[PDB]
């Protein structure tokens, strides 16, 4: 009774509050019988409870929600994938596929995101959301939780979502997974089987959140694919408030920069196009330079070219050269001496392009193609952009 | 032996460092241009590798001998010349200062070389005096306000890069081994002149020449300890130095072996890989067991030094056995590499050349055997 | 000033790549290193110490007593005070519990002006714990830090974006997770190690930090790992065929997309 209202015991509670439904220690739906507030009150206030947890349900509402990255008010292609197999996600358990969008004066993307497959779409046209901010959408999406509480909340593994997601999870006291690979729904227990690679990609794990509503997960860009666009089904554009405060967003942006990173080390790269004496002329690297550019990696060389004068030693790979462990390697016109194969054996996948089929490189080639690279290489770039990288 | 948990950390440090800062690109440039990059030396002193066994009482690092051997090994593995630039202030320059030096001399001389501002050469060998350092011919005369010296020193490591050099001259020409004093000489002084840099087989990056002394006057205030003690000074420095040379023997050894099993795993000839032919695998074994056997030899020597028992025999064994089986190892590693181990691009050839002095300098293997047998046969 | 850095000891994921063709790759004795991005964060704080004198750095962690040694490394680099969190209940917890006990372990020290962490740790690959500690403590959070420079009372920073970066101003106190692109962490010193092993480490428990005895670690864990399996190898190095020069490319690129990041 004599709670003296000391206010010292506010933040040690694990959900930070329960305080101000007009008052501190006016608690309710989040006491987890933790035992932090046992003695921290000067006069031993509330003292008999604690072996009870919160498992009180009605915890099953719907909601399959896709966030829309809106770079400069434009849907980022990542959302077309997240709407691709996320609509699949919504269908198996049975629920609408809701979407949230937060921008400044976004008007046409409403119809775009409606057309690409989403049933329902939420919108926040407040010029205060012109740029990206972790508290703005934090508070703005946290606002959409108490009112339209969903069950599934998806995100993009892009640098925007991978910052929004953990911050949003801690306040709602739910569970989250990292950049995920593929998902499903266990048909009888309604929950989501989240799968992702961890341990640098050496141990896959299906992490699940049983006592957590909603279920959220940043999903990797490129794993799913696009859905059908422009059925122009409907829309139910719903409103949220965008009720900003007098300094309720401490992150403030000075400048945004867009660089063109052209310097990149053969050791740091994630994709490599290597060329050997199968070029004949030093000018071949332009071709491979074209190849490397659609992928975002560098050109490497073998000794034959260096000792011929077509390249510098910084580029060479093998026992005398430098060792590479990319995510992809292009073995173009290289005999295949162990003096080379030694320094790339652990490339996650090796693709070979040689004229003569009796070249050793096809021993570790994951995929092989026989021919002249000057014809094969350009055709590879053709079908490359034709799907959308 | 058994490693103290701090020494395991130091092992980690010297590993990441020596591996990271001594790149192929650099080491190749050191062989071509016999000049080690001052920037790297500064970088080393900044984390104290120049001050391993000297205690914080004098502004050192407070490590034990095992930490000096650990750093010596892990550096020398990656590059020989690096080790040379490492042992000098730790053992050969900082030894006699640490023993027979007054507090003033240590304030003005030792701390500079621990921080990498000054460089100090240990100069004992003469053209007439090699193994028989007692048969010196450099003279030192007492004039009252200064000492006057007249002689010549061959094979003086780092000397053209050095600012002062501890030089051993004969004071009492009649006493011989009993009549040698040790002096600190500013190499910039009068009379002092340097010979040509010697073209050596390996360990290229560190210059090595003669120190010529022509009526050079040295003040009395720059003499090492007592008069006619110089010889015992140099011996008791030479024990920890020999521990150094065995230390680098074991370093480059473990390295050339690591390159050995690497090439033998990767190369294929008859469909099998090299390492699955019995001759090779057994050869690898043989090299490995000697190397370990004797790692245990030298580790043991250094631990004795750390617990203050005389290590004069144990160190001599360490230098002898370590350097010799190092050469055997280096060669065998060439032979595993086959033809390719004869081209300079394959690191094993630089090792093979480096590891050869190890049985000569710091006292030959013969001088080592003389010390050891002479210690076991006295009756 | 007081700068607290959250460093985690982790298994070296670089070397542990190989496994038997009949084996779930959990090895016998794997080396435990300081998570690289944490090394970057600690370096940032060490440069603030290098520039602003008299600024003491507090490094904290949660895990087993084996993590103690990594803390020593941190101290040999130049850190001031080390703190470890270990308990029978702490182990086997998700990012929510881990962040909760971490921030709670922060709350009981000399109030810090700046808190630093890493983008993510190579063993869980979650990149969540830092931001959850930040917002759980009602602070600003700025991840992907590429260049950090504090202007004597508030922070202006770079945010590494996929195509660039965002210069951002933030009021202290705050938490910002670091990334390896921004600095070259310094080595230890031979003297740093010796002085590091003598400085004592203060170790707390679930009954020491004034926390939940009942609901930490595995007990209060919203996310729980269920399946733990390996990813399959492909093996078949069978070529791509075709009639036409372009016909081959199609099958190459299409197979290259299906079950791939393309
Ligand atoms: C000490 C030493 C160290 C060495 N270290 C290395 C090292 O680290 N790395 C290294 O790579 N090498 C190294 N070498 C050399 C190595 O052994 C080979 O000589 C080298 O790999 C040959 O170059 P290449 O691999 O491109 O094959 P090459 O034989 O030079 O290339 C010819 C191949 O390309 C094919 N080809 C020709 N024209 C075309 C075309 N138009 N389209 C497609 N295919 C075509 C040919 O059919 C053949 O398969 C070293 C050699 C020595 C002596
Ligand atoms: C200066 C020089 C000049 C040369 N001139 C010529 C020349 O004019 N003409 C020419 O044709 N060649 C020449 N060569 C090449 C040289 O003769 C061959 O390289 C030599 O036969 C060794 O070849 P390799 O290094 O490839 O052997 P590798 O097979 O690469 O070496 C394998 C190593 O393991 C051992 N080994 C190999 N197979 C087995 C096995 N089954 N079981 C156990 N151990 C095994 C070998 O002893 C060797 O040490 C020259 C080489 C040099 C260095
Ligand atoms: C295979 C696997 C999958 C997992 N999947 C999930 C999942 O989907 N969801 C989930 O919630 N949990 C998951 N976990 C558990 C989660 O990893 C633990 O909470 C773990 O202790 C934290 O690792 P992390 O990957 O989240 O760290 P990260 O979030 O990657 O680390 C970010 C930063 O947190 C700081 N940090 C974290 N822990 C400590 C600490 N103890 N001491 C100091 N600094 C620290 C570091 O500075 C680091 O830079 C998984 C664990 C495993 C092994
Ligand atoms: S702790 Fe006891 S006193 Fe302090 S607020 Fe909560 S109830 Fe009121
Ligand atoms: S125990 Fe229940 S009430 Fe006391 S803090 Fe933890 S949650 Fe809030």
């Amino acid at each position: 009774e004599k709670c003296i209202g000391c206010s010292k015991c506010q933040k040690s509670c694990p959900f930070d509050a329960i305080t101000i439904e007009n008052k501190i220690a006016v608690i309710g739906d989040a006491c987890t019988n933790c035992g932090t507030c046992i003695d921290v009150c000067p006069t031993e206030a509330i003292l008999q409870e604690g072996t009870e947890k919160i498992v009180r349900d009605l915890s099953m509402y719907k909601g399959v929600w896709v966030f829309a990255e809106q770079r400069e008010g434009k849907i980022m292609p990542v959302v077309f994938e997240l709407l691709g197999e996320g609509k699949k996600l919504a269908n198996e358990i049975g629920t609408e596929l809701c979407a949230i969008l937060c921008g400044s004066n976004v008007a046409e993307l409403t119809d775009e995101l409606f057309a690409y497959g989403a049933d329902k779409v939420y919108l926040a046209d407040a010029p205060e959301l012109e740029k990206y901010t972790t508290d703005g959408y934090s508070k703005i999406i946290n606002e959409a939780i108490g009112l339209y509480k969903p069950e599934i909340v998806l995100y993009g593994a892009t640098h925007i979502g991978r910052d929004l997601a953990p911050c949003l999870a801690v306040k709602v006291n739910t569970g989250l997974t990292a950049d995920c690979t593929k998902l499903e729904i266990d048909p009888d227990d309604k929950k989501i089987r989240q799968t992702r690679p961890a341990f640098g990609g050496n141990l896959m794990a299906t992490i699940v959140c049983p006592g957590s509503r909603p279920q959220m997960s940043t999903v990797r860009p490129g794993v799913m694919d696009k859905a059908a666009y422009d059925p122009s089904q409907k829309g139910e554009v719903i409103k949220l408030d965008a009720t900003f405060n007098e300094g309720d967003i401490r992150t403030k942006v000075l400048e945004i920069v867009k660089t063109t990173t052209d310097n990149i080390s053969i050791s740091d790269a994630d994709f490599i196009v290597s060329g050997g004496m199968g070029l004949g002329k030093p000018e071949g690297f332009e071709l491979l330079k074209q190849l490397a550019d659609k992928l975002g990696g560098t050109v490497a060389t073998s000794r034959a070219c260096v000792d011929a004068g077509w390249a510098d030693h910084a580029q060479q790979v093998g026992q005398t050269g430098t060792t590479v462990k990319p995510q992809i390697y292009f073995a173009c016109g290289i005999s295949g001496a162990i003096q080379h194969i030694a320094g790339m054996q652990d490339s996650d996948i090796i693709i070979a392009i040689n004229k003569n089929e009796n070249a050793p490189i096809f021993e570790v080639a994951d995929y092989g193609i026989v021919g002249d690279l000057y014809k094969v290489i350009p055709a590879i770039i053709e079908e490359l952009d034709k799907i959308g990288k | 032996m058994y490693f103290s948990e701090q020494n395991k950390m130091i092992r980690k440090l010297a590993r990441d460092f020596a591996e990271k800062e001594l790149t192929t690109e650099i080491l190749d440039e050191v062989e071509e241009s016999g000049e080690f990059p001052q920037e790297i030396l500064d970088k080393m002193a900044k984390f104290g590798f120049f001050g391993i066994k000297i205690p914080k009482s004098l502004g050192g690092s407070g490590g034990d001998h095992m930490s000096y051997v650990i750093c010596m090994e892990e550096f020398a593995r990656v590059s020989g010349v690096a080790s040379v630039y490492l042992s000098s202030p730790n053992s050969l320059a900082g030894g006699p200062l640490l023993l027979s030096g007054t507090e003033e001399q240590i304030e003005k001389y030792l701390k500079p070389i621990i921080t990498g501002k000054k460089k100090l050469a240990f100069a004992l060998t003469e053209p007439g005096a090699g193994s028989d350092a007692g048969g010196m011919s450099t003279t030192a005369v007492d004039m009252g306000d200064y000492y006057l010296l007249n002689g010549r020193k061959t094979f003086i490591t780092m000397a053209p890069l050095c600012d002062d050099a501890v030089i051993y001259a004969k004071t009492d020409m009649s006493k011989g081994t009993r009549g040698i004093s040790a002096f600190i000489v500013d190499l910039k002084s009068e009379g002092v002149s340097m010979g040509k840099n010697e073209h050596k087989m390996g360990l290229i990056g560190c210059a090595t020449s003669d120190i010529i002394m022509e009526d050079v006057k040295v003040p009395k205030e720059n003499r090492l300890g007592e008069v006619n003690k110089g010889f015992s000074n140099a011996m008791k420095t030479l024990d920890v130095g020999r521990l150094g040379v065995a230390s680098q023997s074991i370093g480059v050894a473990q390295g050339a072996l690591d390159e050995a099993i690497k090439y033998a795993k990767e190369r294929k000839q008859f469909g099998k890989r090299i390492a699955d032919f019995q001759a090779i695998a057994f050869m690898i074994a043989d090299m490995a067991t000697k190397l370990e056997a004797a790692k245990l030899l030298v580790y043991n020597a250094a631990s004795l030094m750390d617990n203050k028992k005389n290590a004069t025999k144990e160190a001599s064994m360490a230098k002898f056995y370590a350097s010799e089986i190092c050469n055997e190892i280096c060669a065998k590693a060439v032979q595993i590499h086959g033809g390719y181990g004869y081209i300079k691009e394959y690191k094993v050839e630089r090792m093979y050349r480096d590891c050869r002095v190890f049985t000569i300098y710091e006292g030959t293997s013969q001088v080592q055997q003389m010390v050891i047998s002479g210690m076991l046969l006295k009756k | 000033m007081r700068i607290l850095v959250c460093a985690k000891q982790v298994p070296d994921t670089n070397e542990v790549k190989i496994d038997p063709k009949t084996g779930t790759m959990i090895r016998e004795g794997v080396p435990s290193i300081l998570n690289p991005d944490d090394a970057n964060a600690l370096e940032a704080a060490l440069v603030i110490k290098d520039e602003n004198p008299g600024t003491e750095v507090i490094v904290m962690t949660m895990g087993p007593p084996q993590a103690s040694e990594m803390l020593r490394e941190c101290l040999a680099m130049g850190a001031d005070e080390a703190y470890l969190l270990s308990d029978r209940a702490f182990g086997g917890a998700d990012t929510w519990a881990t962040s909760a006990t971490l921030a709670a372990g922060i709350k009981k020290v000399k109030k810090v002006d700046l808190v630093l962490a890493g983008r993510q740790a190579i063993d869980g690959d979650t990149a969540q714990v830092g931001s959850q500690i930040a917002q759980r403590l009602k602070m600003p959070v700025v991840t992907y830090v590429e260049d950090i420079k504090i202007e004597d009372k508030k922070a202006i920073v770079h945010r590494q974006m996929e195509d660039g970066y965002e210069v951002i101003e933030v009021q202290l106190p705050c938490l910002l997770t670091c990334v390896k692109e921004l600095n070259d962490p310094r080595y230890m010193s031979v003297g740093g190690i010796m002085d590091a092993y003598e400085q004592p480490i203060t170790i707390w428990n679930h009954e020491d930090i004034g926390l939940s005895p009942e609901a930490c670690g595995l007990n209060a864990s919203p996310t729980q790992v269920f399946r733990s399996f390996s990813p399959p190898a492909k093996g078949g190095g069978e070529m791509i065929t075709g009639t036409t020069v372009n016909e081959v490319a199609g099958s190459l690129v299409s197979k290259l997309k299906e079950k791939h990041i393309i």
